[PDB]
Formats: C-alpha cells, structure tokens, sequence
C-alpha cells in the first residue's frame, strides 16, 4: 500500500488564524492524483481539494493547496467558525486507494 | 441532485455474510465508477472497493481483497458490496463514494451504514 | 515517449506535404477541411491509435485480438500503409539528399540561368518582370530538368537516373545501419535534431515572410474565395492530410502504443503534440505561401501558377527562399539537412513501428538476432528496389500517384473509419471509455465520444462517397492528366490496403466453424 502519515490530528486553531496540515505519502503521488476530504461532526466525508490545488463545489477561497510528488499541504487562510472538522488527504494513484489520518481541527 | 443512499447496516456474527446496497440516483449510474469507502470507529477513513464505468474492472483494498465482492446494477442504479468471513477488525462505517475521474476523486458520498460486528 | 514522438509524425509531412497539399487545392479553401478534419477526425483517431496500442499489451495487427479480433486486418492495412510510405517518404529524402549533394558548391545551381539543364526559355527572377508567361524560373526548371530530369508521361520512364539512385542507397544505408544494426537519437535530442528543424523553420519563416510580396501570398494562404468546397479533392486531400501527418492510420502509433505504461495520463500528451504537429504544418505553411508570395511578385505570374501544384513545393519555394538570403550555401545546407532530420527522425519511427508490428505478428518465426538482422535487410532491399521505380525520369508521376493513392488516399479514410466503426459500435464508447478510465483517469468527454461514434465516420464516408459521386481525375501539376492505366495502377495501390478489412473478414468466417450470427459473435468477443 501507500501509507500517507498525515499530521497530528488534534490540533486547536484560534479563530481568523493562518493554519495549515501536511500530507507526507511513503510512495510518489502525481501530484494531480492526490486529493483532500472534509468530514464534519459526525457527518459523512466530502471531498475539499482535489488533485492538491484545486477546490471542490462549495468550497470557500480560503482553502488552498500545494506540494507535489510526496509532500502535500493544506493551507487555510483565516479559519472561521465552520472549519471544526477532520480532514483526510488521499492520494488516488495506486490501485490500492489509501486515505490518510484524521486531522481534527478543533477550536480554542 | 445527486444522493447516494445506502442500506443494510446492522449487527453481524464474527465470520458472517452482510450484504450493503448503495442506491443511487441523480446521475447516469453506468457512466460512473463507484467505490466503497468505509470509516472505523476511531474515524480513519479507509478505502475498501472500487468498481469501473461499465463493472469489468473491480480494485479492492489488500486487507478485503479475498474476501469482499463488489456488484453494481446498472439498470436500477443500486451499487452493492458483498461480504463474507467477516471479521471482528471489519466493523466499520460504510461509505459509498462517486469516484470515476481519478483527478477530481469522490466527489459525492452518500450516508452511513454503521456495521457491527459482536 | 514524447521525446521520439514528437520526431516521429513531426516530418515532412508538416514542411512537405501539408504545403503542396494547400497550394493543390487554393490555399485558403484548403484550411477549411483541415482544420474540419483536425479537430473532428485527427486528434480524436491520434487518442483512439494511441490508447487501442496502450490497452493492449501488443501493438500493430494483434492489438485487434483484445479489441474486435473479427477486423483484425486494420492492422495489416496499416502494414500496407506504412509499407508503401516508407518506399515513397524515403524516396522525398532520396530528393532531399540530391538537394544537399550539389549545395556544397558555392554558386547554387537552381540560383542562376546559365547551367548546362536550363532550355531557352529560361530567364532569372529579377528578369522576368523587366522582359514584358512560357518562361521558367531557375528553380522550377533545375528541379524538373536536374533533379527529376522529369519525362513526358508515366509510360515514358525514360532510364533510371544516376545519382538519385545513389542519394536513395545513401539514405536507405543511413535507415538499415541506425534502426536495428544500431540505435537511433537517444542523446542527441537535446538542444538538436528537435530544436534545430524549429529553429530553421523560424528562420525559414522570418525570411519568407519579411519578403517583398508576401502579404499576397499569405492572402492565397488564408482566403478561401478560391478553388470553391463542391469539389471533392480539397475534403479528401485535407483528410489524408490529417490522417498523413499525425500517422494515424499507419499502426506506427499503435506500435508506439503498448511502449508506454498501462496506468500513463496519454490524453494532454497527444493534445500537445497534436497541437505541436498542427502549429508546424500551420506556420510552414506561413513560411512557404510568403515565399510563393514572394515568387510570383518577382516574376509577374499568379501565385497559384507560380511553381509546381505537386510535390515539388518544397523543393522550389524553399530552395528560391534560400536563394534569397545570405550566404545561401550556408543555408541550403542546413535547410537539406533539416529535411533530412525530420523525414530520417520520421522514417526510423515508421520502419521500427513496422518492424514491431511484424514481429509481433510473427514472434519466433524468424529468430530474433540472427533472423531478425535478415529481415531489416530484406525490407530495406526490397523497399528500395520499390523506390527505384520512382528514381527514374518518370518517376514523380509514380510517386504522385503513390502519393494520392498508397498511403494517403481513400485507404486512410478506409482505416480511420473502421477504426471508429469498429470501436464506437462493436467494442462500445461505453466500453472503450471505461477501459480509458482505468488507464489514463478519466473518462474521454463527449468530443472523443461522439467523434468515434457520429462526427469521424461521417466525416470519412461523406468524403469518400463525395469523391466518387462527384469523381475527378488524378493530375500532376495541373497539367498532366494521367493515363487509364496508372489510375487503375493507383486504385490497386489504395485497394491493397482497403482490402485487408474484408479479406481477413471472410478468412475469419471461412476458418471459423459454425452459423454466422454464432461465428460474427465469437469473432467480435475481445479475447
Ligand atoms: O508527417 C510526417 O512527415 C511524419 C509521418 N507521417 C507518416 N509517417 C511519418
Ligand atoms: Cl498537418
Ligand atoms: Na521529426
Ligand atoms: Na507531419
């Protein structure tokens, strides 16, 4: 498999603050096959970034990507108060499909 | 609109046989390659099986790959995943995801299915 | 992969044929069809080849035996395409050779009168206007009267001339010992033998259009109110055009087809370098109507009877361009060895992919290494004693009529069309798309689909049935017409390569037992 170690995933962002997560991936991802999910509070997962820079319907400006190859981000600009989820990167390569960790962004 | 609505959770017996179904509509179901993603009580989302366009081509993840069958039904939009020998480290939130261009991803998930397995 | 692809349909159809082919058919009204048969047929069948060669393990005529094995014979068309292309693509390097032989000289032959192949009615360019038109240009008439030494007809081959004979054993010396008794351009890609053709073909492009005269001639090249779209050779010319210059009815790209990795994202790469081929014919095509612009305000003459509306094109606006401009021996050495890189680079691709294609064909039948050394030999000698025959001083009028009718007549049309008629409706858009989808990604949209299904089969029958009912006569130059027998001759040149699709049809049928709605089903079933 490709195992994507993801970054640590309880972390506690203030509101209105530029955060961002990594996506570290054992194996090459082509870097358009690699993509990010937002799973809410008890909610099913939707998908947030796809191929690491684009954005998903619905998804607002302030989300951002970048990275490529092995190293992936997620870059958020100012977090408001609808951000307290947990997100997944996936990278869509290999038949193997692997998500990655949780990484629950949480408030203060 | 697109909703993807599962079916079939409940409670099973270690090494039995559970069969979820995935009803879609909203989309031209045979010109989209579904999958099955489930979720495990701690929330780390897991990809389990994927199925093509047409139904030719199934991937399933190494841990359910013996075990695990995939089906859909094109004429009545149903996505289905069989199982069997079910263990105890298979209990599990089951997702089904719309995944068919491999750089957009699954961009549309249906419900939960909470499985047990006692 | 790009890297010998992207010299391998990069050729001399983009700085040879393309232009002939629009100076044939009005310039302008050229374009149309071209760009009609672009964007519907040519990148849609480039996707179709090189995905059916990536799908499938093989290449070539087996790769119809996990798509439809029932027309298995597209792939054997495409042997008798690429066959016949490489006698006559090597004989146009054979030219060019010929070109480059006798530009080591300082004065250049086709810049001046007073040579010993020029008749009386010769005067230079910068004459022609102050002389009051039954008069030649130096470079028309040294390519006719030198280098072809040309004939009064087809059944007048007069001798086989000397020294052509020798440029085409040079050339095809230069393809048997760098194909398999060698390697081909592996590290003399970079900053070379790619970028120096665009780098001449920019220089060649800057000469001709910053000549006197030019602006007329880019007007012949883009105004279609010239050689009206109700006569069928301009359609059917710009199709073989298209389906000539990407090889896409060849089985080279198919052959470099399963050379690639099954899961490869090949639909940018093909748009890319279909864009890259369409560019290079477009802006040559720039490049050598600013010439003949220029050409036919120097001698007074209208442009579309200034030099030859034949394959000759090339071989005088090019050549009078290097004229003038500086140092022109400089010039006209590396402008023939351009023409040399492009149709070696061109030539070494369709040899291997046939090559490829046979011996997947024929795997262990002739043993690879001692046999395999045999057999380049072989289909070297033997396309060269097929290329002899349009060495002669009738022997434009040969390579005209396999220039119209081998590799790049109704037998592209025939292949295309078959192509998409056999994947669109036996082996399914539905199908086929899923296959791509597990390959490159994502399913193609509804341009490559409904190009397979509707728009390219339209396209190739349309045209194909519009240059029958409304038939029109194969000429050289405007001014030959050909002979019955050579017509025959070329119709059983393209009939050849038609006739590979029901042939192996009713072989398939014959050697198959059972009824034949039983028998159609067991053969359209990809294996
Ligand atoms: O267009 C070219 O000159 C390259 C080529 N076309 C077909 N085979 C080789
Ligand atoms: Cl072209
Ligand atoms: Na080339
Ligand atoms: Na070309």
């Amino acid at each position: 498999e490709n195992v994507l170690t993801q970054s640590p995933a309880i972390m506690s962002t203030s509101p209105g603050e530029k955060v961002t997560m990594t996506c570290r991936a054992s194996s090459s991802v082509g870097s358009s096959y690699l993509h990010w999910y937002q799973q809410k509070s008890g909610a099913s997962p939707k998908l947030w970034i796809y191929s690491t820079s684009n954005l998903a319907s619905g998804v607002p400006a302030r989300f951002s990507g970048s990275g490529s190859g092995t190293s992936y981000s997620l870059t958020i600009s100012s977090v408001e108060a609808e951000d307290a989820a947990t997100y997944y990167c996936q990278q869509f390569s290999g038949y193997p499909l692997t998500f990655g960790s949780g990484t629950k962004l949480e408030m203060k | 609109e697109v909703q993807l609505v599962e079916s079939g959770g409940g409670l099973v017996k270690p090494g039995g046989s559970l069969k979820l179904s995935c009803a879609a509509s909203g989309f031209t179901f045979s010109s989209y390659a579904m999958s099955w993603v489930r979720q495990s009580p701690e929330k780390r989302l897991e990809w389990v099986a994927e199925i093509s366009s047409g139904g030719r081509y199934i991937y399933y993840s190494d841990t359910v790959t013996g075990r695990f069958t995939i089906s859909r039904d094109n004429a009545r939009n149903i996505l289905h995943l069989e199982m069997s020998s079910l263990r105890s480290e298979d209990t599990a939130m089951y997702y089904c995801a719309r995944g068919e261009v491999r750089q957009r991803g699954f961009d549309y998930w249906g419900q939960g299915t909470t499985l047990t397995v006692s | 992969f790009v890297l010998s692809v992207a010299g391998g349909f990069v050729g001399l159809g983009n700085v040879w044929r393309f232009p002939y082919l629009c100076y044939k058919n009005g310039g302008g009204a050229f374009l149309i069809p071209y760009f009609i048969f672009l964007f519907g047929s040519g990148l849609p069948v480039f996707f179709l080849e090189v995905i059916i060669g990536q799908y499938t393990s093989e290449g070539g005529i087996t790769c119809w035996e996990k798509i439809c094995p029932l027309f298995s014979g597209i792939g054997y068309a495409s042997i008798v395409i690429v066959s016949l292309l490489n006698v006559y693509y090597i004989v146009i390097l054979a030219w060019a050779t010929y070109y480059l032989f006798h530009s080591f000289q300082k004065d250049l032959p086709w810049a001046h009168c007073n040579h010993s192949w020029n008749t009386p009615q010769c005067m230079e360019d910068t004459l022609r206007r102050n002389e009051s038109a039954n008069f030649t240009s130096p470079v028309i008439e040294f390519w006719e009267r030198n280098v072809l030494s040309l004939s009064s007809g087809i059944d007048n081959p007069g001798s086989l001339k000397w020294d052509l004979a020798l440029c085409l054993l040079l050339v095809w010396l230069v393809c048997f010992f760098c194909i398999w008794k060698g390697v081909r351009s592996t590290g003399k890609v970079v900053y070379f033998t790619a970028t120096f053709p665009f780098a001449m073909l920019l220089v060649l492009l800057v000469r001709g259009l910053t000549l006197p005269g030019a602006g007329e001639g880019i007007k012949f090249y883009l105004y279609p109110d010239i050689s009206r779209l109700g006569d069928p050779q301009v359609w059917i010319d710009a199709g073989t055009q298209i389906f000539f210059s990407y090889a896409i009815c060849l089985g080279a790209m198919t052959s470099l087809g399963s050379y690639n990795k099954y899961k490869y994202n090949s639909y940018r790469d093909c748009m890319l370098l279909g864009c890259l081929n369409s560019g290079t014919s477009f802006v040559s095509g720039f490049a050598i109507f600013s010439i003949l612009g220029f050409m036919a305000q120097e001698q007074g003459v209208d442009i579309a009877d200034v030099a030859e509306s034949g394959p000759g094109l090339a071989f005088i606006a090019y050549p009078k361009a290097v004229t003038m401009m500086p140092l022109p021996t400089f010039w006209s050495i590396l402008f023939f060895i351009m023409l040399l890189l492009l149709g070696l680079d061109s030539q070494f691709v369709e040899v291997e992919g046939q090559i490829t294609s046979l011996v997947d064909l024929y795997p262990s039948f002739l043993r690879k290494g001692y046999r395999r050394e045999i057999f380049i030999a072989i289909l070297c000698s033997i396309s060269y004693l097929l290329g002899l025959t349009m060495v002669t001083e009738g022997g434009m009028y040969v390579f005209q009529l396999f220039d119209y009718y081998a590799a790049s007549g109704v037998c592209l049309l025939w292949v295309a069309f078959f192509e998409c008629f056999v994947i669109a409706w036996i082996y399914g858009v539905n199908r086929f798309s899923e296959d791509i989808r597990d390959m490159i990604g994502y399913r193609p949209g509804p341009w490559m689909k409904y190009s397979w299904a509707v728009i390219t089969p339209a396209l190739c029958v349309g045209c194909f049935v519009f240059s029958l009912v409304k038939y029109v006569p194969l000429t050289y130059n405007k001014v030959y017409r050909y002979p019955d027998w050579a017509i025959g001759l070329g119709w059983g040149l393209a009939l050849s390569s038609m006739l590979c699709i029901p042939l192996v049809i009713v072989i398939l049928l014959c050697r198959t037992e059972g009824p034949l709605r039983v028998r159609i089903k067991y053969l359209i079933t990809p294996r």
